[PDB]
């Protein structure tokens, strides 16, 4: 439903995370991840960007 | 200002953060959209612990409702508490394609006193520059339809959002009697410049509304 206009540019230690999720939708211009932290605010991140995947993993694990 | 300058020659030595965001939202109305006038407003501050760090996470989230659309903004600091005083959105009723406004602040320091961020060696100012996060989202209320930069997140719905721009800036309270001043960061999307201009002369043509937080 929602997309990914302007993305957070820095690392936020993956301990401020809590839950993420992928965005893959043709209405959307960008690819983007959504990370959700404890604030249960949503935070917009590139993919294309390996701290990201790297938090992308830690919370799989 | 007489509140202000008093205040700034009195305190010439500290800091003391101050956030402005200026945004025009584009706005496009479902089939089933019905007029109104509504307004509805909201500042809340929340604390958070966390795990490995010994600093709180500090957020202020301002939200509005109009036009049927749904507006939140979310300043979120590690052991930083910068905390809003006042969102004001401008906004038309009708079903035609409009803008909706929306101005969110911080207190400002005169009035009420945050946080000196230049105590113990600057370390305010330090954990604003690492920390700080900016998440601003938009939606589209429960409408149906047919089926020095600031480090922001700008997340919409895009089936009532046909464009965004603005302005956004958290500075030195007092930089106006400073040369310079470590705390001065700025944010842009779109043409911030032009919202900022806009957005002061939006009350000939727009409903009004605004929350303002108690002083004190
Ligand atoms: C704009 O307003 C809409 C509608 O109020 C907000 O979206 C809705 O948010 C609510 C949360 O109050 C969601 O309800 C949740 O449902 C899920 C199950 O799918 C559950 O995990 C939660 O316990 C909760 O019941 C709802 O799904 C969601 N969407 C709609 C269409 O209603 C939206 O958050 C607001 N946007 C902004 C920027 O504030
Ligand atoms: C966002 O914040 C700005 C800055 O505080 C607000 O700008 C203010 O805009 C009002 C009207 O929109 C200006 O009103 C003035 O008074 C009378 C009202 O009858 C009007 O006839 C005058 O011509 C004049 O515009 C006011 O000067 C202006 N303030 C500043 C400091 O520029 C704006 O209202 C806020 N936007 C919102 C809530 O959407």
């Amino acid at each position: 439903v929602t997309c990914c206009y302007n993305f957070t540019n820095r690392k936020i230690s993956v301990q401020r995370l809590a839950s993420y999720r992928r965005i893959t939708s043709s209405k959307c211009p960008k690819e983007a991840v959504i990370f959700k932290t404890i604030v249960a605010k949503e935070i917009c991140a590139d993919p294309k960007q390996k701290w990201v995947q790297d938090s992308m993993d830690h919370l799989d694990k | 200002s007489e509140e202000k300058a008093n205040f700034c020659s009195t305190h010439n030595d500290e800091v003391y953060a101050r956030f402005r965001l200026q945004m025009r939202v584009g706005v496009r109305h479902s089939p089933l959209y019905t007029p109104s006038n509504m307004c509805m407003l909201d500042i809340e501050d929340s604390v958070e612990d966390i795990e490995e760090s010994t600093e709180k996470e500090y957020a202020s989230t301002a939200t509005g409702e109009a036009a049927g659309v749904n507006v939140s903004v979310a300043l979120v600091g590690e052991g930083v508490s910068i905390p809003f005083s006042y969102i004001g959105l401008g906004f038309n009723p009708s079903l035609e394609d409009s803008y909706l406004y929306v101005n969110v602040s911080s207190r400002a320091p005169w009035v009420k006193q945050t946080s000196d961020l230049s105590a113990n060696g600057g370390w305010g100012i330090k954990q604003v520059l690492e920390k700080e996060l900016l998440a601003i989202q938009i939606g589209c209320d429960n409408q149906k339809f047919p089926e020095a930069d600031i480090d922001f997140s700008l997340l919409v719905d895009p089936r009532c959002v046909t464009s965004v721009d603005l302005h956004v800036e958290l500075r030195d309270a007092c930089i106006d009697y400073k040369q310079e001043s470590p705390l001065s960061l700025k944010g842009k999307y779109g043409d911030g410049e032009l919202v900022k201009k806009e957005i002061k002369d939006v009350g000939k043509n727009h409903n009004m509304c605004s929350l303002n937080l108690n002083p004190g």
